[PDB]
RNA sequence: AAAAAUGUUCUAA
RNA sequence: CGUCGUCAGCUCGUGCCGUGAGGUGUUGGGUUAAGUCCCGCAACGAGCGCAACCCCCGCCGUUAGUUGCCAGCGGUUCGGCCGGGCACUCUAACGGGACUGCCCGCGAAAGCGGGAGGAAGGAGGGGACGACGUCUGGUCAGCAUGGCCCUUACGGCCUGGGCGACACACGUGCUACAAUGCCCACUACAAAGCGAUGCCACCCGGCAACGGGGAGCUAAUCGCAAAAAGGUGGGCCCAGUUCGGAUUGGGGUCUGCAACCCGACCCCAUGAAGCCGGAAUCGCUAGUAAUCGCGGAUCAGCCAUGCCGCGGUGAAUACG
């Protein structure tokens, strides 16, 4: 009756659980299209199931906080794909070839002494 | 500036000799070092020789220089320009 | 509230008053230099204008 | 100049700490002082006793130096007299109850600490500097160690021309954090000015 | 113009104003650190040798 | 029944806080397990070296580590024990209602 | 403008407030 | 690169149009990161396409990405101490990314206050074998057309 | 198959 | 401590060659980010370096469940708030994980190319780490220290002044010249840190800095807290402007014994130069650059647009 997976990515944890259903979607209490409004990477959090014929199959219960919209987005990319091999494996090819089964570790390089950012490098002025 | 809730800035010492010279029918010469004290009204007529770092600059105090410090008057650098 | 010519009048006669009593402001109002602290060994550039370049230091040869 | 301490690039996973307490915010440096005033005091007064390592553990109101030195019997004096008239002087610095212990060094040529004052001793007595190195990563060597390399930067026999002088026997990987590598340094003070004396013991990896 | 300086620094001041704090360690009045009493470069001396409880070289 | 512990050293933290709730795991009740409390780090970055150098640091952090034990039901033979323990150096204990 | 302090921009340069960054 | 090439960064397919070439475009675009504020830029532009001349506007960008690729261009030289413009043809990708680039360039060129319009009509002239980015590319295929005499040099 | 001249004195530790 | 230079190097012991300096080894074939490995060889080993061990980040586990978390049933002032729970997220310690281990191909080998599994693959990404030495590099002003020098003074206290000067010149930066923008209002999504004459919830005063009240918090509990770009809605309409915010007049706020010289901030007014910059020149190869905000050290206050960190968004291109 319930089917989840974790999405990490960029600081940014995601918690989606994957209920059948008509295909509504809920973030945080408020709704999908209400919490990512106007913000076109929207539907690249949903893609897993448009790899898997189950756009509308099931409904989704979200649950994200930390990192930034688009880090919860591609977050929520990775839980829903993770749900998706959670309820069936044969789902596995046709989402690990699509790169949805795997977590991009990218990110922001930390600051190092001597330089303006991770490595942009103060003006370099011979004389 | 100074904070109007406290008061108005002189040392104290420095305002001691403008009242005792008041009621003792001025003038005198007042040397100073408090550039950071207020002019009062208590001081208009008088000559402050007030402190630049180096000597002490006589000041003539009128009327329309009371809302200031006695160092505006004693300027610290002599400049000339460049030539 | 005065405005046009007349607030001219009274921010003048101000910068007036800071000259005539000698105040260090009224100074810096005469050799047309900043008056709130600013530094001046570079800039200044708005109070003082344009840049008045002079010859400089000679190196050895 | 460029080399990393190697204390202080190995403290927690080769040493441990010199002194080793809890403290918050408000009165770290109040133990801190407390100790440095605490191992400068022993460090003047067992230097003629081969102090090694002065460890100072602190809880509440009892300080436990516990001192680690090649010739114990010459710190705790007649029956333990000059190790109170050390306890008690420490008492009176410390004002908490200050429980000093002394330790026994297995063999003191394995302690770098103790073979750089070595060095630095003989080269006051004006010895041969150069053979004074040699003679030093010897002994260690001797001892049992698994490689030693003794340093001397100064006025090398009183040379204008200040100079670095070393040696090294065995292997000491400096760049190796599972190495336990004693280092100690120790500064020599003569007529022509002052010299430095480091000694790099590698004890064997862990 | 150092001992006395390092002197002046603790005697306790006409002003809480003139209160400047003063390495315990070097007597160096710049770059001294609050958490220690030590300044900056002792504090890099102190911690390589193992004498400053639980500060350890860190990377990340 | 309270009981939190804090220290630079880890390794010594997490000893003293299982010799703690192994300890009242003898005269019960229940205790509730050491949890692990964020580490409050605290930097310093200092010029590495003595003069003018400002581009070349070293980084050092102060770890304060922290660690919570509650021991569920009181039961005084505890709250007898558990002052006969052996709580390494470098660990601080409050212990709490 | 951040160098503007007359303006909410102006304002968070500098992390005050005032009538232009109300709290 | 001095040791291997470089390996041609795969974007990911737009969410509108599942196009590479609509993403690396809107790429292009951004600035500061706001790729957002970009994509409503690149799709604006995109309406008032299906708008003024009603055509799929996907094909109407693909149009003006076509007719902007230059298949030539000059490029410098060395033997002995020249620096000739060497007439070279272009690699499909560097004849799509000049495309992008001198697209948003030259439509950044044009005069009318809004970007999407601007976006839009330079790919509605450019469609068509008009506009800015195309007197650039057509100029580049001029010189080099021009230095075929140093064609020679090609490597 | 090569556009472009020069580097004060003593000391080289 | 900087530097050359994270560059792949620098050497030693013995043996061999050479009258000797010195040579060999360390060269040569291939290979690698690497004196990295392999093969060869009057060389055979060794050491300092390289790699590795260590720290952060990415996947799973184990042990943990309050101050953290709420999947599901119970209530619910509808706020994980109370029952209860630790599943998840997390927090933080200990583990596991990748080894060119597997396949295909090449190869004498080392490896290299590609494919599989896998979160991750060729050193996964980032840090810490800097060989022999070089520059008579830097620091006697952090400290130490030899010598030279001063001794009612070159020592010491204090007050004021100066280190902030300004015809000029250079370096590093911050803010801009605008519409992919500016402005008001509403509305989202961070991480890392700091916090007991400390952080300040909330309340009234004030246009506002701030003031006065006034809880919580020795802090995964109370607070700093608003994150900002963003989203939504509206205004401006190409103007030296609703761009820009310098300069200056006035009016205040605070810290501080004291802001004249010489503090930050706040309000009214002022609204400069600047329409994208000559010769020339800098940084960056990916969560990088670019942009956006946030915190800390020092600190009464602060001239920080600096420094060290932090996350948000997030490109272009490498033929050679
Ligand atoms: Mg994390
Ligand atoms: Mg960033
Ligand atoms: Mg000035
Ligand atoms: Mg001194
Ligand atoms: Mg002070
Ligand atoms: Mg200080
Ligand atoms: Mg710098
Ligand atoms: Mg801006
Ligand atoms: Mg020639
Ligand atoms: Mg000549
Ligand atoms: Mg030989
Ligand atoms: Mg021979
Ligand atoms: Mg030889
Ligand atoms: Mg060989
Ligand atoms: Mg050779
Ligand atoms: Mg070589
Ligand atoms: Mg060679
Ligand atoms: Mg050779
Ligand atoms: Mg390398
Ligand atoms: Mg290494
Ligand atoms: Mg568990
Ligand atoms: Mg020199
Ligand atoms: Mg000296
Ligand atoms: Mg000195
Ligand atoms: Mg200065
Ligand atoms: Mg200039
Ligand atoms: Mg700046
Ligand atoms: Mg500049
Ligand atoms: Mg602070
Ligand atoms: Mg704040
Ligand atoms: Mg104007
Ligand atoms: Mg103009
Ligand atoms: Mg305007
Ligand atoms: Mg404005
Ligand atoms: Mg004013
Ligand atoms: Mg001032
Ligand atoms: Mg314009
Ligand atoms: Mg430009
Ligand atoms: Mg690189
Ligand atoms: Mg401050
Ligand atoms: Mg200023
Ligand atoms: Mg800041
Ligand atoms: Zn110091």
């Amino acid at each position: 009756e319930q089917y989840y997976g974790t999405g990490r990515r960029k600081e940014a944890v995601a918690r989606v659980f994957l209920r059948p259903g008509n295909g509504k979607v809920t973030v945080n209490g408020q709704d999908f299209n209400e919490y990512f409004q106007g913000l076109v990477r929207a539907v690249a959090a949903l893609e897993p199931l448009r790899a898997v014929d189950a756009l509308g199959h099931f409904d989704a219960y979200i649950t994200v906080r930390g990192g930034g919209k688009s880090g919860q987005i591609d977050a929520i990319k990775l839980g829903i794909a993770r749900a998706l091999v959670q309820y069936n494996p044969d789902y596995r090819a046709k989402l690990k070839p699509l790169g949805f089964l795997t977590r991009d570790a990218r990110v922001v390089e930390r600051k190092k002494y001597g330089k303006h950012k991770a490595r942009r490098a103060p003006q370099y002025s011979k004389r | 500036p100074r904070s109007l809730k406290k008061g108005v800035f002189v040392d104290d010492h420095l305002l001691e000799k403008v009242l005792e010279l008041n009621a003792k029918g001025e003038k005198r010469l007042i040397k100073t070092w408090s550039r950071r004290s207020t002019i009062v009204p208590e001081m208009v007529g008088h000559t402050i020789a007030v402190y630049n770092g180096k000597q002490h600059v006589p000041v003539y105090i009128t009327e329309n220089m009371v809302g200031h410090k006695l160092g505006e008057f004693a300027p610290t650098r002599t400049y000339r320009g460049h030539g | 509230w005065k405005l046009e010519g007349e607030l001219r009048a009274e921010v003048a006669a101000n910068i007036k008053r800071l000259m005539d009593i000698g105040c260090y402001r009224g100074l810096r109002h005469r050799r047309g230099l900043p008056v709130r602290g600013q530094r001046t060994r570079t800039n200044a550039r708005t109070r003082k204008g344009p840049r008045k370049t002079v010859a400089g230091k000679k190196k050895a040869p | 100049g460029n080399k990393i301490h190697p204390i202080g690039f190995r403290l927690g996973i080769t040493r441990d700490w010199e002194s080793r307490w809890y403290a918050g915010k408000k009165q770290y440096r109040h133990l801190l002082l407390e100790d440095q005033r605490i191992r400068g005091l022993l460090e003047k007064e067992l230097y003629s006793a081969g102090l090694a390592r002065v460890d100072i553990e602190r809880a509440a109101d009892n300080v436990a130096v516990t001192v680690h030195v090649a010739k114990p019997g010459v710190v705790i004096g007649r029956g333990g007299e000059r190790i109170r008239v050390l306890r008690e002087e420490l008492a009176k610095l410390t004002g908490k109850n200050v429980a000093l212990n002394v330790q026994e060094v297995q063999n003191p040529n394995l302690s770098a600490p103790l073979v750089a004052q070595r060095v630095a001793e003989q080269i006051e007595r004006r010895f041969a500097v150069r053979r004074a190195i040699k003679q030093a990563v010897q002994r260690v060597m001797e001892s049992g160690a698994k490689g030693a390399k003794v340093i001397v930067s100064g006025r090398i026999g009183g040379a204008e021309q200040a100079r670095t002088e070393w040696a090294a026997q065995g292997r000491v990987p400096l760049h190796t954090l599972r190495a336990n590598i004693d280092y100690g340094f120790a500064l020599a003070r003569t007529t022509y000015g002052v010299l430095g004396v480091k000694a790099y013991i590698f004890l064997g990896e862990v | 113009a150092r001992k006395a300086l390092i002197e002046k620094a603790k005697r306790t001041p006409k002003f809480k104003v003139r209160a400047y704090t003063r390495c315990v360690r070097c007597g160096r009045a710049r770059s001294v650190y609050r958490f220690f009493g030590l300044c900056r470069i002792c504090l890099r001396e102190l911690a390589h040798k193992g004498q400053l409880p639980g500060v350890r070289k860190a990377s990340w | 029944i309270r009981i939190k512990l804090r220290g630079f050293d880890h390794k010594t933290l997490d000893a003293s806080a299982q010799k703690i709730v192994e300890a009242a795991r003898r005269s019960g009740a229940q205790v509730s397990g050491p949890i692990p409390l964020p580490t409050r780090v605290r930097r310093f970055t200092v010029i590495r070296g003595p003069f003018k150098h400002k581009d070349s640091r070293e980084h050092f952090e102060l770890r304060t580590h922290n660690r919570l034990v509650d021991i569920i039901n009181p039961n005084r033979k505890t709250i007898e024990q558990l002052m006969t323990l052996d709580l390494p150096t470098g660990v601080e204990i409050e212990i709490k209602t | 403008g951040k160098g503007d302090r007359r303006t909410r921009r102006g304002k968070i340069w500098r992390g005050t407030y005032g009538k232009y960054r109300p709290r | 690169a001095r040791r291997r090439r470089a390996e041609v960064r795969q974007l990911q397919p737009d969410l509108v149009y599942g196009d590479v070439l609509v993403t690396a475009f809107i790429n292009k675009i951004m600035r500061d990161g706001k790729k957002n504020l970009a994509a409503r830029i690149f799709y604006d532009a995109c309406k008032i396409i299906q708008e003024k001349t009603g055509q799929e506007p996907l094909k109407v960008f693909k149009q003006a990405v076509e007719n902007v690729k230059p298949r030539m261009e000059v490029r410098s030289r060395r033997v002995g101490g020249a620096n000739y413009q060497v007439p070279m043809e272009v690699s499909p990708r560097r004849q799509q990314s000049l495309a992008l680039r001198w697209l948003v360039q030259a439509a950044n060129q044009r005069p009318e206050r809004r970007a999407a319009v601007r976006i839009a009509h330079e790919l509605m002239d450019a469609a068509e074998g008009k506009g800015g980015a195309v007197k650039k590319k057509e100029d580049v295929e001029r010189m080099a057309e021009a230095n075929r005499a140093y064609a020679h040099y090609r490597w």
